[PDB]
């Protein structure tokens, strides 16, 4: 019902839907629901980036639901300037979390000896403050229950080109942290 | 019966015959074959034809198509027509006799005007991507009448899938040729063409487009 | 001049109509048995620039096509181009060389056509202790071969056969027997198998109790007997018999086990016994000495193999006979 | 009853050369008769009519697939006749 | 497209037109979509002239759209979010192979992934059973062959090792990645080199494989390849090793 079929969504099973055919409008109340979803998709102070992501992972659950919210994510992906922020819109997107996460890797390699390699004398990793800790804990679990529910999430971001978490996470996983996040 | 050296076709009847009672069909298979290949040795085309249905391999069937295919580019007339006209569901094994058929299907429904089956046959073979390069040219030839349509009947959509097909053989016959060029000497001028036809197709298009929603009145 | 010097190999077309000579004289010469009787010279050619070794024929299911070969590193590939057809007049027959297959830098040992009905294929080997073979990917064209295999031998290659294919479980195979005569190497034919399912050749068996220079093999014909025969003629008479026990699911052309057995021995040519020939069914033998004598032989009520004739090529041969007990 | 199976009408085959094959493969199962697993028999078939041709069969696969089920349910039904039958003659 | 292929060159461009400025149900409020919610949008200050390659990319977006929503209904969505290699991998999981070669044509990519993808199929039908080439004949139907096109006669690994070196005839790299992603797979998964692959990429080049002989244990093999190495030097091989060098020594 929060995934109204206006979304642009389609799959194989989604025919008999009106994401075929042209045109759909849900009752006024969903709508209006649904609606002020789409726009905190969009607006967000941090001290809430937390519990919103409970919505995320709440949402998660369910492959079209998962497919759904990967979609409105996507509308949160892209070059912007209302994902990029923490206060006024929402700091996460795979744009988001994956710039975070490279410029995580390519610190902590800079911390560290280059690939092929767990440990060696180098300039101090960065720095994590325990809500560094609580927002990556949190939007991982989200992102496992995405890709679990949504096989095609899961392709297109094994398929990311610019993003190649593959050896990104080679990488991290050579690094030796408070492995949690390993 | 692979020592002896076959001359005499009645002889080889005979023992057509002499299998037939315990059906031997593998025997036929090979003696088929070599008396088809002797046929086409002496250039005795039918002959070699009959052979072949006989052994049911529908690979010389191709094989010997691809001669009516060029013999008929080369002579404008169809081979065997008698032959080809009344062979049954046996086309439906070998796709170059399948298009043969076809070929003579639509000369035939056009000659006699039914424009209507004569393209969802053509929609249907396209579709099937029939014929090799050096006739897919034909395959692009054959829509001429259908732009001469002077009035239509058909459906808005099925204009759609109609010029859809038609550029799409029209990027395939150019990759074709190369996987990024052309190389055959006939494209050029037909290119041309290909031009002045879809120019009358697009004018049709308008005319069609406005009939159809004029047909909503 | 050709031919009327030394004959270096006959071939005749299958099931026998068509003969054919190559020399030393670096010619060939084509001859064809009218129906009506009596051998007609139907063409002559020159092939190659060597002592023309062999010539053998692909099959008529496959055209007239001869393939040669010789002192030349190479092996040409004729073919009979009919000059015209269809009723009125036939145009001059002509030979068109379809391919040399230049694979060898020794004596061309032999060149020898598949069976057809896994599809045709053909075997060079070399001198080199090497075995080349080719398959036609193109069923259309003539001058088309594409190198599937070839085989190091580690024994200079002299003569090579192909294994008959009649079930729809068995896969070919190749025998090799080697003219190599030294007193210290053990086993002069070797044995390898397509095993199907590493989808190429692993060796099948090789056999020891062999130590002479090989001249000629003859494989049985596969029949519905899962055991198959070998005759072998060297300098001596040998024939082996060979069941198929069982063998691997997996490593089927590797391993084998073959109840192998020395069967039937006559060393009675007393010369380099040159050649095997077998019955169509390969039920009867002919053996050809250094002597110029040939031995006829039948197997007897207990399968027992014996000289039912002698011929000499150097005298008259041993009389007909009708009348024994 | 006096029940009969109803004929096999087979198309792109030779009743003969596949009752043939038939009596050549069928096996001892563990109810008492020697007869030839379904599965065993599907592919066995798939495999010898795959054996031959392949040129334009590709649109007729549905034809085959329809006749091997057939067949299948034609042997399945010759076993449900005849198990009846040593009950029969128990009772 | 049509319209504008068409043309002579002088008119073979057109203006990207400006963003916004639609509605529906005429007479209404300016601005209303089906699709909304919005970031940014595109420079429409300075604007862009279209021309038939950008318009052949943007095609080959749309019917690869078209191509993928008719095997599979599933994937529309997606195609209208995917790039080009990211439609190459969906493409390696789908089977449409020659719209791959399309696609490496139009938008120069990397044929490689392609390589590794169909070769992984590959073996697992060198490994597998009937079933395996039942669900093969029906993509493999797609493609063509000259020698004979079909014949369920011979398994599906054979063609598909047939249909590996006719890509290989009639698509090129100057560089040899394809060769090097194919060995490297076969011998990731066990694969000893097929013959005809050894003949022909060494009647191209021979020290390459030398030093993957090196590389992944082939040592003996190694070895032979520097025994005929040093007879051709001694006579001439170099054909086979894809050498010219008239060779009568060293």
């Amino acid at each position: 019902e929060y995934w109204c079929p206006t979304e642009p969504l389609q799959s194989t099973s989604l025919m008999g839907s009106f994401l075929g055919v042209a045109h759909q409008r849900p009752p006024q109340r969903q709508v209006l629901l649904s609606k002020f979803v789409r726009q905190m998709s969009d607006l967000l102070p941090a001290t809430l980036y937390l519990p919103y992501l409970k919505m995320l992972r709440g949402l998660a659950s369910g492959p079209q639901c998962a497919h759904y919210c990967f979609s409105l994510l996507k509308a949160n992906g892209g070059s912007s300037a209302e994902n990029l922020q923490a206060a006024g819109g929402s700091p996460v997107s795979w744009d988001h979390f994956f710039h975070s996460l490279m410029l995580y890797h390519e610190h902590l390699r800079r911390d560290l000896p280059n690939t092929d390699n767990i440990h060696q004398r180098h300039p101090p990793l960065r720095g994590i403050t325990q809500r560094e800790l609580d927002g990556l804990i949190a939007c991982l679990q989200l992102t496992c229950t995405i890709i679990d529910w949504s096989e095609s999430a899961r392709l297109a971001l094994c398929e990311h080109a610019q993003w190649m978490p593959v050896v990104v996470i080679l990488g991290l996983l050579q690094c030796s942290i408070p492995p949690l996040l390993k | 019966m692979e020592r002896i050296p076959l001359s005499t076709e009645k002889k080889a009847l005979k023992a057509l015959r002499i299998c037939e009672q315990r059906q031997m069909t593998e025997q036929v298979r090979s003696i088929c074959k070599t008396m088809a290949m002797q046929s086409l040795c002496n250039r005795r085309l039918g002959s070699a034809l009959s052979w072949s249905i006989r052994a049911k391999d529908a690979a010389f069937a191709t094989l010997i198509s691809d001669r009516f295919l060029k013999e008929y580019c080369e002579r404008g007339n169809f081979t065997d027509l008698d032959l080809i006209d009344n062979l049954g569901s046996a086309m439906l094994l070998s796709d170059r006799l399948t298009f043969l058929g076809k070929y003579r299907e639509f000369h035939r429904m056009y000659s006699q005007e039914q424009f209507s089956e004569a393209a969802s046959l053509l929609l249907s073979l396209m579709t099937a991507r029939i014929a090799p390069c050096s006739f897919w040219l034909t395959l692009l030839l054959d829509a001429l009448p259908l732009l001469e349509q002077k009035q239509v009947i058909f459906s808005a959509e099925q204009t759609y899938e109609l010029m859809r097909c038609l550029e799409d053989r029209m990027a395939a016959k150019l990759e074709s040729t190369s996987p990024d060029e052309i190389q055959k000497q006939d494209s050029s001028i037909d290119n041309t063409k290909v031009e002045m036809l879809r120019l009358a197709l697009a004018r049709n298009l308008a005319r069609a487009i406005v009939t159809e929603g004029a047909l909503q009145e | 001049a050709d031919h009327k010097d030394l004959i270096h190999d006959v071939s005749f077309d299958f099931h026998g109509r068509r003969m054919a000579t190559c020399s030393s004289d670096q010619s060939v010469k084509v001859w064809d048995k009218s129906e009506n009787g009596n051998w007609h010279c139907t063409a002559s050619w020159k092939t190659h620039s060597g002592s023309v070794w062999r010539v053998t024929w692909a099959h008529p299911e496959f055209g007239q096509v001869l393939a040669s070969c010789s002192f030349d590193r190479t092996a040409a590939v004729w073919e009979e181009i009919v000059g015209e057809s269809n009723d009125k007049l036939r145009g001059q027959s002509h030979w068109v060389k379809r391919t040399t297959l230049v694979d060898s830098r020794t004596s061309v040992t032999d060149v020898k056509f598949a069976p057809k009905h896994m599809g045709l294929m053909l075997a060079t080997c070399s001198a080199d202790g090497v075995v080349r073979i080719y398959e036609a990917p193109d069923v259309m064209n003539l001058s088309q071969w594409s190198l599937q295999h070839e085989i190091s031998c580690k024994l200079s290659c002299s003569c090579i056969s192909w294994n008959p294919s009649s079930s729809r479980a068995h896969s070919p195979m190749i025998a090799v027997g080697s003219d190599d005569s030294s007193p210290n190497i053990m086993g002069k034919v070797q044995i390898y198998e397509y095993n199907e399912n590493t989808r190429k050749y692993a060796k099948a068996e090789t056999l020891m109790s062999v130590s002479d220079p090989v001249h000629d093999i003859a494989f049985a014909p596969n029949l519905g007997r899962s055991f198959h025969i070998l005759a072998v003629a060297t300098k001596d008479v040998r024939i082996f018999t060979m069941k198929p026990l069982r063998k691997e699911l997996s490593s089927s052309g590797g391993v084998t086990k073959f109840e192998i057995h020395t069967v039937a021995q006559f060393d009675n040519h007393n010369s380099q016994v040159w050649r095997v020939s077998w019955n169509i069914t390969g039920t009867v033998l002919a053996s050809s000495g250094d002597d110029g004598t040939v031995r006829l032989w039948k197997a007897n009520y207990m399968d027992n193999w014996k000289c039912i004739g002698v011929l000499k090529g150097d005298g008259n041969p041993v009389g007909n006979s009708y009348q024994g007990f | 009853s006096n029940e009969i199976p109803e004929p096999l009408q087979l198309d792109f085959f030779d009743r003969s050369q596949i009752e043939q094959v038939i009596a050549n493969c069928e096996h001892k199962n563990r109810r008492g008769q020697t007869v030839c697993n379904v599965k065993l028999l599907h592919r066995v078939l798939v495999a010898e009519v795959n054996a031959l041709q392949g040129m334009a069969a590709i649109g007729q696969r549905p034809l085959l697939m329809e006749e091997i089920n057939t067949i299948l349910q034609y042997v399945v039904e010759r076993n449900k006749l005849l198990q009846c039958l040593h009950a029969k003659r128990h009772a | 497209l049509n319209c504008l292929r068409l043309i002579r060159p002088e008119y073979a461009w057109i203006v990207q037109p400006v963003s916004g400025a639609v509605y529906e149900r005429p007479g209404a409020s300016p601005k209303r979509n089906y699709d909304g919610e919005s970031s940014a949008v595109p420079s429409s200050s300075q604007i862009e002239i279209l021309e038939l390659r950008d318009l052949e990319k943007e095609y080959v977006l749309a019917q690869t759209r078209l191509t993928l929503a008719k095997h599979n209904p599933s994937t529309a969505a997606i195609a209208g979010s995917s790039a080009a290699e990211e439609m190459v991998a969906l493409l390696v999981q789908a089977g449409l192979f020659d719209t791959a070669i399309s696609l490496c044509q139009t938008f120069k990519l990397g044929l490689t992934s392609i390589f590794e993808g169909l070769a992984c199929k590959c073996i697992r039908l060198q490994q597998g059973g009937e079933a395996a080439q039942a669900e093969a004949w029906e993509w493999l139907a797609a493609n063509q062959l000259a020698t004979v096109i079909t014949t369920k006669e011979s398994s599906a690994t054979d063609e598909a090792w047939r249909l590996m070196i006719s890509y290989l005839d009639k698509y090129e790299s100057k560089n040899t990645l394809y060769h090097h992603c194919i060995i490297n797979k076969l011998l990731s998964h066990g694969v000893p080199l097929p013959n005809w692959l050894i003949n022909r990429y060494k009647a191209m080049d021979a020290a390459e494989l030398l030093r993957l002989y090196l590389k992944y244990d082939l040592l003996e093999e190694a070895a032979e390849l520097v025994l005929e190495y040093v007879d051709a030097l001694l006579g001439k091989g170099h054909q086979y090793f894809g050498i010219q060098a008239p060779l009568s020594a060293t």
